[PDB]
């Protein structure tokens, strides 16, 4: 979901039920939605080890 | 033996693994180092809490 | 172990963000580029209702 290379699930309730069931809290998820002109902005953590 | 040293508890859920122990890991549970912080301002605060 | 000889762990719920989007479903591509070139009879007893 930090792509857009795929054409959707044609229920828009299960696309926006998926989308963010997955996306939820992932390390990747993207921070606000995949802009359509924008980089897909993963967000960045207040640390690392 | 020397002088006495002190012990504290901090309850945990047992369902805590092992392995988050068989480690120097943080006793809390989570990372506060701002050795760790990015810098980006509130990093540290986030990077805890 | 990842770096620094911490055990790490996979899984299964881990594939969520790969196998739960909806590129499992999509094979436009495949089923029109394995058309060409046709193919024989292939006794159609169960590919056909």
């Amino acid at each position: 979901y930090l792509g857009r290379g795929a054409p959707p699930l044609l229920d828009n309730a299960a696309a926006v039920y998926l989308r963010n069931a997955v996306v939820a809290g992932n390390r990747l998820g993207p921070a606000q939605p995949l802009p359509v002109f924008g980089c897909a902005q993963v967000p960045r953590r207040a640390g690392m080890d | 033996h020397g002088q006495d040293a002190v012990c504290e508890f901090i309850a945990t859920p047992v369902a805590t693994d092992i392995n988050y122990f068989r480690r120097p890991c943080n006793p809390r549970g989570r990372a506060a180092g701002g050795v760790y912080a990015g810098d980006k301002e509130g990093d540290v605060i986030a990077l805890m809490y | 172990w990842g770096k620094d000889h911490q055990v790490l762990r996979l899984s299964m719920e881990n594939a969520v963000g790969t196998v739960c989007h909806p590129s499992l479903m999509n094979i436009d591509a495949a089923v029109g580029g394995v058309n060409h070139d046709p193919v024989e009879a292939a006794n159609p007893y169960g590919a056909y209702v």
